[PDB]
């Protein structure tokens, strides 16, 4: 996987198979570490009008 | 601000006229040394009726108030060659 | 099967017959009007070149659409916060209703705020606001007026209302009691004012059993408030249709622009950004097309609701099913998820009876015709009586003017005219 | 800032018009915008492509004028009825609509011409100065309830009169201008006061 967000700890408890997660429009927003078998969010960095 | 980070600006806990409109009701001026301000921006003066049952307000006076309107009727035709346009 | 149009109802109609109404029922309808709808600020570079340097290199060779489409953004957003304040803000000065509500037996205390919550919004409003319930350049921009501003709005133009009738439109605030301001109300709809000072009690119980009636609706049912639902759903199938319309290929061998620039030199790769490049500037244009219509229906639908708050309000229209169904009163602003809702209190009739009826009356040669009201007989005697209600009075010479002879007027029966 | 609303589609309108004539600078994928510039530097079976090109983003700019165009044109026409609608009532007569020509009792309109526009001088009828006055729904002088005809039933602390709406010019109340309806019992705030005979 690829992208670019900040990872803040989620509550999402995943079920035992699944790796990463998406919500409604088909987007990238929860992934598992593969490492510590944590889940988490991922928020895309802040933007916007100046 | 709710509608954003704004820099620049001394929120003051006074509410004044929206000036110039930035979101989330809040609005900017310059008043008074003298910088930019934000605001709650208020929509109006608060006028409490002297409502009752048997009370009446009838006027005396009158003032004819002659008031201007601007309606726009028509704009400038345009026909553009999409020949000339495209393969001049 | 074949639809029905409604019942078939043939009216006794005859040359000498009329029916005039003896009874009425004060019906309050509700209207829902749309005012303005979420704004909308895509990024039309990171929308088509999500992190990319050469696609934003490549963008660059499209000219300024990038800008129009913006401005187009930014001028529907500024469309809409003018729609929102032509609407409420339409009276400049904040009215706030009396401690004591003694408005001649009528009860407001639920369509009127109440302090006992935070946000300072009537029963009504919260019932209303309890049924209509930032990623790839998607950004949603807040509205100026928030909801407590609306509702102070709407509350100020209901406490104008219902302290000073409709003088606070055309200019001060000029305090009345609310049971001369129906009175003139039923002046205005062609009854007499003294039709509601001897039914004042029957029309305040009608008024609260029509209010109580509207608070048992929009709580139960979902298709009330249908028109603002509609704009919601719209607009959130658009952002899915413009956010989902990068999954496409549009022909590349890829979506993912990433995927592209790791498997391809920089001599091929640049056709299948440019095919991505053009798929994406035509999804924006369609979304921006569509988002220009929809903010004109908005905005018509924007003006006819301030027409509405300007002449039902703030005043009393004679315009026929403009202000609702039936001889319209008054109305009461409520305010509603980008949008308003109108109670329309009307008259209507209910028992009507008919009467043999005649054109004038002569009775020395000279023809006697009725300054305001209609010739009615109940079977021996004649009478006088208003239209839209049956107050039978003596004919009088002070209720008739005479105008020629008899021999002139087709139907004219013979009756006496007293002289006061 | 008081003809904005004219010089906000003048505006509009040059900007289109702007942006019409500048999209033709842009290259649209090609090597070039000048066509000269194309047919003169590649031959006449690969330069195709590039003309091609530029012509699809030369259609693609003119397809989007026209569809700004048009809905400009729908708001210019929903303007220009609304505008012929108050030229109908306002100065061909004397509407009772409230707040439509202008803000106040309306009394007449007058039209001005404008550049692209019309200009509406809408002459109101507006109260200045008000005054209290203590209110009766109706009175009953000998148990007949009186109501008034065309006014309002005042009282300045002493004596009661019959006026106007909007306007205070009491009136001693007489048979001519009250009518009687009903007995005294039935109405809720009717006080007492003499009817005069005239
Ligand atoms: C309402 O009252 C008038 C008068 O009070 C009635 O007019 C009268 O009608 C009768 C019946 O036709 C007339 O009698 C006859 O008149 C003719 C001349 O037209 C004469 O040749 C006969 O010998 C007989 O007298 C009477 O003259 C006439 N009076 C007047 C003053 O015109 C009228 O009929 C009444 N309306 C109804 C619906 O009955
Ligand atoms: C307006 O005038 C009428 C009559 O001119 C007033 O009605 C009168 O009110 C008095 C005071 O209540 C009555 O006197 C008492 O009447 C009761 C019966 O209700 C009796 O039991 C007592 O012994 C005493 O006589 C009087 O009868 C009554 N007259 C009529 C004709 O109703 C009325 O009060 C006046 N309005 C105001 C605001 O004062
Ligand atoms: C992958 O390796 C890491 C570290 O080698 C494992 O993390 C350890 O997990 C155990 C049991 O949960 C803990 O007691 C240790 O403290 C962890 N060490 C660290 C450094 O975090 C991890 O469990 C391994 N994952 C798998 C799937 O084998
Ligand atoms: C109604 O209002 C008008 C306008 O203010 C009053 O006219 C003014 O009256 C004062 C008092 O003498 C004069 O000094 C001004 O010159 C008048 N102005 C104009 C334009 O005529 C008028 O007096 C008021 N009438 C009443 C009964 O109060
Ligand atoms: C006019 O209609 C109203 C409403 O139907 C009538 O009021 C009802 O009258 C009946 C008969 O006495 C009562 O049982 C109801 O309780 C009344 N309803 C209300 C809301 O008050 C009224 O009587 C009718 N008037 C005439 C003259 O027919
Ligand atoms: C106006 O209507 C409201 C609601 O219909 C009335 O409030 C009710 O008052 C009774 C009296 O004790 C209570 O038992 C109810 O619980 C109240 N209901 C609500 C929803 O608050 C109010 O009293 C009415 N006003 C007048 C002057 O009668
Ligand atoms: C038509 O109306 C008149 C006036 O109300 C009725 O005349 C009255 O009838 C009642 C009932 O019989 C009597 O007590 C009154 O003495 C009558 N008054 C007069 C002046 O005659 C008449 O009965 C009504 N006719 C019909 C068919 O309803
Ligand atoms: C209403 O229409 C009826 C039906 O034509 C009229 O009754 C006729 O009137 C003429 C003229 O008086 C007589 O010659 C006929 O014999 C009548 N026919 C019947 C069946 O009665 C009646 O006159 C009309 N009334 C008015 C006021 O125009
Ligand atoms: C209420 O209006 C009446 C009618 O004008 C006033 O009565 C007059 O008052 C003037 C001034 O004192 C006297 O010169 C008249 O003789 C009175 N006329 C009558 C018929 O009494 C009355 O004074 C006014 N009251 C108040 C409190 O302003
Ligand atoms: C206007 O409202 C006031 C306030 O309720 C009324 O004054 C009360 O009237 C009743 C009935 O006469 C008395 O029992 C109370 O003692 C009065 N209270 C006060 C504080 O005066 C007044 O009667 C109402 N007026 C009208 C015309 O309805
Ligand atoms: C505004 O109100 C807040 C909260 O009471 C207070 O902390 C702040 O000092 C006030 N600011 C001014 C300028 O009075
Ligand atoms: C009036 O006459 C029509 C036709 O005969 C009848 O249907 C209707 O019930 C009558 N009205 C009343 C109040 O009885
Ligand atoms: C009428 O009464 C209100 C409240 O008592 C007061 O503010 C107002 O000035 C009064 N009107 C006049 C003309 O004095």
């Amino acid at each position: 996987l690829t992208g670019t967000g900040v990872l803040t700890e989620s509550n999402k408890k995943f079920l035992p198979f699944q790796q990463f997660g998406r919500d409604i429009a088909d987007t990238t927003d929860a992934v598992r570490d593969p490492q510590t078998l944590e889940i988490l969010d991922i928020t895309p960095c802040s933007f916007g009008g100046v | 601000t709710r509608a954003g980070c704004l820099i620049g600006a001394e929120h003051v806990n006074n509410s004044y006229e929206c000036d110039i409109p930035i979101g989330a009701g809040i609005c900017a001026s310059y008043q008074t040394s003298q910088s930019i301000i934000a605001y709650t921006m208020s929509l109006g003066a608060e006028n409490s009726v002297a409502y009752s049952n048997n009370s009446i307000a009838i006027p005396t006076n009158f003032t004819i108030s002659v008031t201007t309107e601007i309606l726009p009727v028509s704009m400038t035709k345009t026909s553009v060659d999409c020949t000339m346009y495209i393969c001049g | 099967y074949t639809m029905s149009l409604g019942a078939e109802n043939s009216v006794a109609y005859s040359n000498n017959s009329i029916a005039i109404p003896t009874n009425f029922t004060i019906s309050v309808t509700t209207e829902i009007l749309p005012v303005s709808m979420t704004k909308t600020s895509v990024d039309c570079t990171m929308y088509i070149c999500g992190d990319s340097t050469e696609c934003s290199n490549l963008l660059l060779q499209y000219g300024s659409f990038c800008t129009q489409l913006n401005r187009a953004l930014t001028g529907i957003a500024v469309e809409q916060d003018k729609n929102t304040q032509e609407v409420f803000a339409q009276v400049k000065q904040i009215y706030k209703t009396p401690p004591i509500k003694d408005f001649g037996g009528f009860n407001f205390s639920q369509i009127l705020p109440d302090p006992s919550k935070p946000s300072k919004r009537s029963f009504i409003e919260d019932l209303l606001f309890n049924k209509v319930t930032k990623f790839n350049g998607l950004t949603v921009l807040p509205p100026l007026l928030t909801d407590e501003m609306i509702a102070q709005y709407t509350s100020a133009l209901l406490a104008g209302t219902i302290t000073s009738g409709w003088t606070f439109g055309a200019g001060a605030a000029l305090q009345i009691p609310f049971a001369m301001q129906m009175a003139y109300r039923f002046n205005g709809i062609g009854v007499t004012q003294n039709v509601l000072y001897e039914n004042q009690k029957l029309i305040a119980n009608q008024f609260n059993s029509a209010i109580g009636k509207i608070q048992d609706s929009l709580s139960s049912t979902a298709s009330a408030l249908g028109k603002l639902q509609d704009v919601v759903n719209q607009n959130a199938q658009a952002l899915n249709t413009l956010v989902k319309q990068l999954s496409s290929n549009f022909g590349a061998i890829s979506s993912v622009l990433n995927d592209i620039l790791s498997r391809l030199d920089k001599v091929e790769a640049e056709v299948q950004i440019d095919r991505l490049i053009t798929g994406r500037l035509q999804s924006l244009q369609t979304y921006v097309t569509q988002q220009l219509i929809r903010a004109a229906e908005i905005r018509a639908s924007a003006n006819l609701a301030a027409t509405k708050m300007s002449e039902c309000v703030l005043g009393q229209s004679k315009r026929v099913d403009f202000c609702g169904k039936g001889y319209h009163l008054m109305s009461f602003p409520q305010s509603a998820p980008h949008g308003v809702v109108f109670l329309h209190v009307t008259y209507v009739p209910a028992q009507e009876k008919n009467f043999t009826t005649a054109p004038a009356i002569c009775h020395d040669g000279k023809a006697h015709f009725p300054r305001e009201g209609v010739f009615v007989s109940n079977g021996t005697h004649w009478f006088v009586t208003q239209r839209n209600f049956y107050e039978p009075q003596i004919i009088t010479t002070d209720n008739t003017f005479v105008s020629g002879n008899c021999d002139v007027v087709i139907g004219i029966v013979n009756n006496t005219v007293y002289d006061p």
